[PDB]
């Protein structure tokens, strides 16, 4: 049609019923989608109105907890329906872990009827329940870094412009990289099916390809914000009072050059020549073809392999009526660690046998030390406790419902972690600096044992 | 005489060792150096585990040698 | 140096233990003081059953811990 | 058997014997074993 082609329209996942959506060109990024410029507002107790802005009035069924609870009973029904297991022997490094994971994940899943996966690294007497979480965060950080690929060699992800969000690169894709893209959605599928957390983070166009929903123009704001703004003022300048005194001197075309993560350069969008100039009356065709080529054309086979790998685990009926945001909440959790929620997930088991005001003064020191701690050390402490670098967003995320306990007082004993399910053991000391030094010395170790 | 103790964070403090002592003397030396009690300690080096029943000279270790200290604390 | 092995009803027996004790010595002491056969009971330490091969140090049962007992 | 007709003493004893699992575990214990605590705890320790 014109400017109102079905690419520039808000989908069902970002609108409210009976309200006219705003115009997608006259409003900046902060006042339209406040989740684009900063992504830390995704919380379990977060309203949808403060995530996608205020809708316009028409005269001028549930939320998170309904979806995730029904999804959790459907996953445990599917889990108890099957009774075939999977054992894993991994190596705590990057290259050996990646190679061993993709050679031991081909024997399985090649629908599927797995039940439970057990994890052991090597020479470690720590076979419990946190080994699966440790394996999931190990494969996530193995595929999350950018060094190389240890044969079967470009990296499998890049960062489109926001830190922490990862989008795949083809990199002259071949018969091995496509299989490595196929066997990475299965890890996310098992994380969804076993009710855990895996630290792999994707942009919403990657997820919306996997779920089976069409990608629109507003999903480009979560991809590249500065290019979104540049094309926004290009469209607004294309409908000025004159619009020909600035497009005759800009000298654009329908040809594209690409960066190192996409390939070469000088690719024609529409055929039969790159010599056409962009007159103002087909600027929307240029914007749509540019965005659609940047998402859905160069990354066609990695996204296709990821969707095939995701549907190789689960049947194609459970992901219906599931948005990308609660998809992120069931997998990535809350992201950063908030200490108030961590206070709300404790019990204070007492076994010290001391009457220093019947305890209840050592805990103020502990919480002051925890609240006066750095963010990386906070993730280190949470990984020290539950073998996971972030906390879930609900009571139902934890199977053992974690706890700390106080031991008989020894001044020389640094704190220990019974992390095979959830528990932390803390000896009692005197004063503050002793506890500070012992705990900040203890929480830098991630090696299991016992 | 001196050994090379290394950890994850990069701390390195020299130790004094007898040329013909035992492994428990090494563990006593490192607990006296810092204050890490040896019940949570373990020494793994050169692809093998060491038990305190054998001497430090039984395992063919020279002077200014290297050793990796692993804290068995979680489980 | 005390372990309270609480039963199902609520009674509590007394034990004197060592951190270096092996489960072979556990079978030795339960045939010494008690005489109950070892193929009729199971033990719980924080939701984790022990094994005859690993010692108490491999399962982190130090001084003054909590142990359970469930008959077969 | 309705879930509310049982006292909380049995579920508290099962919790302090076996911890780290769900309320549905005690539901399946009540629906199947018909109050045989040692056999049910041995079966849940057999998995």
């Amino acid at each position: 049609t014109g400017q109102n082609h079905p690419f520039f329209r808000r989908s069902d996942s970002m609108t409210f019923l009976g309200c006219i959506p705003p115009n997608p060109f006259e409003v900046p990024l902060a006042e339209a989608i406040p989740l684009a410029d900063q992504p830390h507002l995704l919380q379990p107790n977060a309203r949808k109105e403060d995530l996608f802005g205020r809708p316009s009035q028409g005269l001028y069924l549930g939320g998170f907890e309904v979806k995730e609870s029904k999804f959790r009973r459907e996953m445990e029904k599917l889990r108890n329906q099957q009774s075939r297991d999977l054992s894993l022997e991994v190596d705590r490094d990057r290259d050996l872990l990646i190679q061993q994971t993709m050679r031991q994940l081909n024997n399985h899943f090649g629908p599927m009827a797995v039940h439970r996966v057990k994890v052991t690294f090597k020479d470690e007497p720590g076979e419990g329940s946190g080994v699966a979480r440790s394996f999931y965060t190990a494969i996530a950080q193995a595929f999350l870094s950018n060094e190389k690929l240890p044969n079967l060699n470009a990296p499998l992800f890049y960062q489109p412009g926001k830190r922490g969000f990862y989008t795949p690169r083809p990199g002259k894709n071949t018969e091995a990289r496509l299989n490595c893209f196929r066997n990475i959605g299965r890890i996310l599928g098992l994380c969804l099916l076993q009710n855990e957390l895996c630290p792999i983070t994707l942009n919403r166009h990657v997820i919306k390809v996997l779920l089976g929903r069409k990608v629109n123009w507003h999903d480009f704001a979560f991809f590249d914000p500065v290019m979104y703004e540049s094309l926004r003022q290009l469209i607004l300048a294309s409908q000025s009072s004159d619009a020909d005194a600035v497009f005759s001197a800009m000298d654009l075309a329908f040809a594209i050059d690409l960066c190192k993560e996409e390939g070469g350069g000088q690719v024609e969008l529409i055929p039969n020549g790159v010599n056409i100039p962009v007159t103002p009356q087909n600027v929307y065709e240029y914007v749509r073809k540019y965005a659609e080529h940047r998402m859905l054309v160069v990354a066609e086979q990695p996204l296709h392999a990821m969707r095939k790998g995701l549907l190789d685990v689960l049947p194609k009926n459970s992901l219906e009526d599931l948005t990308a945001e609660d998809f992120r909440l069931l997998v990535n959790g809350c992201g950063e660690v908030n200490v108030q929620m961590l206070i709300s997930f404790t019990s204070f088991n007492d076994e010290s046998g001391e009457n220093a005001e019947k305890l209840l003064q050592f805990k103020r020191w502990f919480w002051s030390i925890v609240e006066k701690m750095s963010m990386t050390e906070r993730q280190d402490l949470v990984y020290f406790w539950t073998s996971s670098p972030s906390l879930p967003a609900s009571e139902e995320g934890f199977q053992p419902m974690p706890s700390i306990t106080i031991r008989p007082p020894d001044d020389q004993h640094l704190p220990t972690a019974n992390t095979c399910i959830s528990r932390l053991y803390v000896p009692l000391y005197s004063s503050k600096q002793i506890l500070k030094q012992k705990l900040l010395l203890a929480i830098k170790t991630k090696n299991f044992g016992f | 005489m001196q050994i090379f103790v290394k950890t994850l964070t990069g701390k390195t403090i020299t130790l004094e060792v007898e040329p013909s002592d035992t492994i428990e003397n090494v563990k006593a030396k490192i607990q006296d150096k810092e204050g890490i009690p040896p019940d949570q300690q373990r020494l793994i080096f050169a692809g093998k585990q060491l038990e305190d029943g054998r001497t430090l000279s039984d395992y063919n270790i020279q002077k200014e040698s290297t050793l990796h200290l692993v804290l068995r604390l979680r489980g």
